[PDB]
């Protein structure tokens, strides 16, 4: 709910607009760039499913997490940017990313 | 309605 980049993020993005939500990451990278990754490294998902892709280089990433004070409405979360491979689950045609998997 | 994609976006994508 407040200034930090997560806390406005979050809400603009209408993730904590009706709940707080534990954990969420956001990928600066072009969208058509985050798509191509639907085409990189086969890999197998947490869930063992094998639609899921790796990309080859690391990407700039925002992970945002819940501070153990959260609490709805008052959501707050800790702001922490990386550089890592993400890795995405991709469905349909055009196969594109549905789910962020992780990043490593 | 939004698709699966969409929400992709809308939640983990910031250009």
């Amino acid at each position: 709910s407040s200034s930090n980049y997560c806390n406005q993020m979050m809400k603009s993005r209408n993730l904590t607009k009706d709940r707080c939500k534990p954990v969420n990451t956001f990928v600066h990278e072009s969208l058509a760039d985050v798509q191509a990754v639907c085409s990189q490294k086969n890999v197998a998902c947490k869930n063992g499913q094998t639609n899921c892709y790796q990309s080859y280089s690391t990407m700039s990433i925002t992970d945002c997490r819940e501070t153990g004070s959260s609490k709805y409405p008052n959501c707050a979360y800790k702001t922490t940017q990386a550089n890592k491979h993400i890795i995405v689950a991709c469905e349909g045609n055009p196969y594109v990313p549905v789910h962020f998997d992780a990043s490593v | 309605k939004e698709t699966a994609a969409a929400k992709f976006e809308r939640q983990h994508v910031d250009s």
